[PDB]
RNA sequence: GCGACCCCAGGUCAGGCGGGACUACCCGCUGAGUUUAAGCAUAUCAAUAAGCGGAGGAAAAGAAACUUACAAGGAUUCCCCUAGUAACGGCGAGCGAACCGGGAACAGCCCAGCCUUAGAAUCGGGCGGCUCCGCCGUUCGAAUUGUAGUCUGGAGAAGCGU
RNA sequence: AGUCGAUCCUAAGGGUCGGGGGAACCCCGACAGAUAGCGCGUUUCGCGCGUACUCCGAAAGGGAAUCGGGUUAAAAUUCCU
RNA sequence: AUUCCGUGAACCAUCGAGUCUUUGAACGCAAGUUGCGCCCGAAGCCAUUAGGCCGAGGGCACGUCUGCCUGGGCGUCACGC
């Protein structure tokens, strides 16, 4: 809602800074495994449940 | 040369004076809460051959226990199970009241360690014991060699263990042969040991 | 606090007070305790300060008064485990007894037993005037085992 | 002693301030919240930009501890600038976001173009 | 220009504090600098004020302890961020004189008659 | 009104202690039924699972108010055997130790009470020193409603000799 | 955002000291009790009052205070005048 | 960056010095609130044996042990009036 906590903004603000694609320059390191961010979320598929 | 003649008197329970002054005191302490700390103990000799000693961190505390058995703590007393175990009424815990004064002691008095107790009244109601508590960390304690053992940790919570001598006597340990050997070194561990089925490697 | 130490002392009134307990109710007469109390204020023990005083003039004195003797002291005696041992010896010549001893029992018995010694003994008001005797804050009871030759026929 | 009132009430005994024999932290704790830390640094988007041609105001990028009064003094300290008044929020990335106007007496683009925006 | 840590231990408190604010503001540039697209070379040195500043941090806070430690040497209560750490229980030990405690007749047990030197042979 | 004591009250008084976390083992409490009995209620499952607490590096036990009846062993603990035995049991289903004997390891001790009374010889705190896990000096306090010391049944006190 | 709300108040109720129970996790909840403190003058001490919770509980109950005009790609009774 | 023949690189190893945000047994009161209180105080501003503004930073839970200060009650006494 627009009313709301201190809290629970900042945690939504963190999951925003977690909703985003890896650097491109990750995928040449050496021995790497990481193809893509695998816990990338949207807003209409599944709920934060808070 | 005193405690003797004391000894002796508070043997004698059921004589005028003695009981006169446990009268006087029972209604005393049915006025006062559950757990109290007293000044001194009112029995010298007993908590002298009890291990107390008049120097700075023996402490004594009463403590009243409420009499009776123990009604199993089930709804409405019911009991969903064979007719063996409906029982309800009847039942009794399996320690004493005055590991229960004890008990009550070790926890509220978190920071001191108990060391033991005696009887001192009792009514229709209630039992009356004085715990004897010891803070451990006074220097005067520290530096006594007799007592400075209840410093270390292993005797943490003796009370709460069973390691008190009313704790030895409700763990059927206060006898020795073909009558109590199963209480040592536990019961469960007796148990545990009888049971074990030993499976060596050449068989 | 205040409600139950004015009832304890109401029951202690409306019971019936055994023998035994009851003869401490029967302390000694003004003119008399003051007299005997006078007689004891001659004989209090040393406090610390003057037996530091007397410990460090003996050691002084030591070596080069080649240990002088010092005539025995004549003080009353105190603490319950010695003035029943000086009773139980006969050494004894006067034992005084608090009256408000609690717990009680600690010296409900002593009337019998001097009595049993053929010692005098009295019942006083006041353990902390008997403590305030020998420099404590309480005292059970305090013992004469002897007194000077000045004071013998007052005695 | 004359008693008036039926109800007893305790009596009023004196009472002492602390006096340790030894301070529980040796020293003062380190002040984390100065002026660098408060100022974390000027936003340079075309709105702030807008803001600092149009309204007189600078828009900063805020530690989300520091209040008005400490955004105020930390401006002063750092850059010598007299503010008419600060408005603050929280930014949906979790950052506080500032905007320091100044006073007349002085001009948002030369202090600006001092900081190097 | 690299900071040497043994050259800082022999500065003065008001000159480690000066040095302190002149990396505060030079961080404070470089950080303006980043947000203004500023070039590589001068975003590089971030992290090499950033070492600075802890360096000197590091610096002023060991000094200043030690000065502690040496104003309260020889004294008891200690503060307690000042006393030994160990282990709650380690500290909640009798020390070694306590545990070595015992009663007069022990002590002329094991002075009169302590465990022999012996051996089996004639 | 003053003073002594007693009990109790308020202190962000000076200095300390305690709560909580972990689970393989350990100590205390509480406590079933599924199941077996070809049904089932006593029994069994089980003095178990679940539940509530308390420790350590191990815990617990421990120096006989013991075992035995022998030509006697000698704290506690554990292993083998005793033994699927004595016993218990709708004497049904089932259940079930201990002593001796052989091994692993071994270790014994501390208090209360009558017993300084030519003086509490005991202990804590503050302060000042020192070869600072402690010692010394001084000053307050605890303690005679008893701290030190001796004694603990195997003994011991006292006295006399070596 | 001093002016819109939360924030303050108390409702049904919730959570508690003490006390009473409880092996214990916990149960009842101001009911077994030396309440918090509040005013006047001051050498900061004195005087006078003082019925055991000064805690949580409403973005619809109660309640200190803002209006036009303008402005953005996206904010406004909050930005500008 | 590094006198790379050296107080010296390292997404090296190891530990003694140091830093260690909000919480949590969690401790001023609370909590779907970065909400609501009290106390001490470095530096600075002008203010001068006087007090004001600000605030770095730190304190204020409960149960207990020892010692202490301040108190209450004819609870037990004694000396005076
Ligand atoms: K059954
Ligand atoms: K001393
Ligand atoms: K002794
Ligand atoms: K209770
Ligand atoms: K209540
Ligand atoms: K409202
Ligand atoms: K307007
Ligand atoms: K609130
Ligand atoms: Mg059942
Ligand atoms: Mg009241
Ligand atoms: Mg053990
Ligand atoms: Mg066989
Ligand atoms: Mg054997
Ligand atoms: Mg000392
Ligand atoms: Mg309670
Ligand atoms: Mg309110």
């Amino acid at each position: 809602p627009s009313h709301k906590t201190f809290m629970i903004k900042k945690k939504l603000a963190k999951k925003q800074r977690q909703n985003r694609p890896i650097p491109y320059w990750i995928r040449m390191r050496t021995d790497n495994t990481i193809r893509y961010n695998a816990k990338r979320r949207h807003w209409r598929r599944t709920k934060l449940g808070f | 040369g005193a405690y003797t003649y004391v000894s002796e008197l508070w043997r004698k329970k059921q004589s005028d004076v003695m009981r006169f002054l446990q009268r006087v005191r029972c209604w005393e302490y049915r006025q006062l809460p559950s757990i109290v700390r007293v000044t001194r103990p009112t029995r010298p000799d007993k908590a002298r051959r009890l291990g107390y000693k008049a120097k700075q961190g023996y402490v004594v505390y009463r403590v009243r226990v409420k009499r009776g058995g123990r009604k199993r703590p089930v709804p409405k007393g019911i009991v969903y199970g064979k007719p063996t175990n409906q029982g309800v009424t009847q039942l009794k815990f399996q320690r004493s009241k005055r590991s229960v004064a004890e008990e009550r002691a070790g926890r509220k008095l978190g920071g001191l360690k108990v060391l033991n107790s005696y009887w001192i009244n009792e009514d229709s109601t209630y039992k009356y014991y004085e715990v004897i508590l010891v803070d451990a960390a006074h220097a005067a304690i520290r530096n006594d060699p007799r007592i400075n053992w209840i410093c270390n940790p292993v005797h943490k919570h003796r009370e709460l263990r069973g390691l008190t001598s009313a704790g030895k006597k409700y763990r059927g340990l206060r006898g020795k042969g073909h009558l109590y050997h199963k209480n040592r070194p536990s019961r469960r561990g007796t148990w545990k040991r009888n049971q074990t089925l030993s499976l060596r490697r050449y068989r | 606090v205040v409600r139950i130490q004015r009832k304890r002392r109401i029951l202690k009134q409306r019971l019936k007070v055994p023998p035994s307990l009851n003869q401490f109710s029967k302390t000694l007469d003004k003119n008399l305790a003051t007299n005997l109390f006078k007689m004891l204020l001659k004989y209090r023990p040393e406090d610390k300060a003057a037996k530091k005083e007397r410990l460090l003039k003996r050691a002084q004195a030591e070596a080069e008064g080649k240990t002088p003797e010092t005539k025995k002291p004549i003080i009353v005696k105190y603490g319950l485990k010695h003035i029943t041992y000086l009773i139980e010896q006969n050494k004894a010549q006067l034992v005084v007894i608090a009256h408000d001893v609690d717990p009680i029992e600690l010296v409900v018995w002593l009337p019998a037993l001097c009595r049993k010694m053929e010692i005098p003994y009295c019942i006083v008001k006041g353990k902390a005037r008997l403590g305030s005797i020998v420099h404590k804050k309480t005292a059970s009871a305090l013992c004469l085992t002897t007194v000077k030759n000045e004071d013998k026929m007052e005695f | 002693k004359i008693r008036t009132k039926v109800t007893f009430h305790r009596p009023k005994t004196l009472k002492k301030d602390r006096n340790p024999k030894y301070p529980r932290i040796s020293a003062p704790g380190r002040n984390k919240l100065d002026q660098y830390g408060i100022l974390k640094y000027p936003l340079t988007t075309e709105s702030a930009m807008k803001k600092i041609e149009d309204n007189n105001t600078l828009v900063f990028i805020v530690d989300i501890k520091a209040d008005k009064k400490k955004i105020k003094d930390a401006v002063k300290k750092m850059y010598d600038i007299q503010t008419k008044k600060v408005n603050t929020l929280i930014r949906p990335d979790g950052t506080k976001k500032a905007y320091v106007r100044l006073t007349p007496d002085y001009d948002a683009l030369d202090v600006a173009n001092k900081i190097g925006i | 220009a690299r900071i040497k840590v043994h050259e800082l231990r022999n500065k003065t408190k008001t000159e480690l504090l000066a040095q302190l604010k002149d990396l505060k503001a030079e961080l404070a540039l470089l950080r303006v600098a980043k947000v203004t697209g500023g070039a590589p070379n001068k975003l590089s040195k971030i992290k090499v004020v950033r070492l600075s500043i802890a360096q000197v941090l590091t610096v002023i806070s060991q000094k200043q302890k030690t000065a502690l430690r040496e104003a309260y040497k020889n004294k008891k209560y200690l503060p307690l961020d000042l006393r030994p750490k160990k282990t709650r229980a380690i500290r909640k030990r009798l020390t070694k004189h306590q545990v070595s405690l015992k009663t007069e007749r022990e002590k002329k047990k094991e002075m009169y008659f302590p465990i022999r030197k012996y051996a089996i042979k004639v």
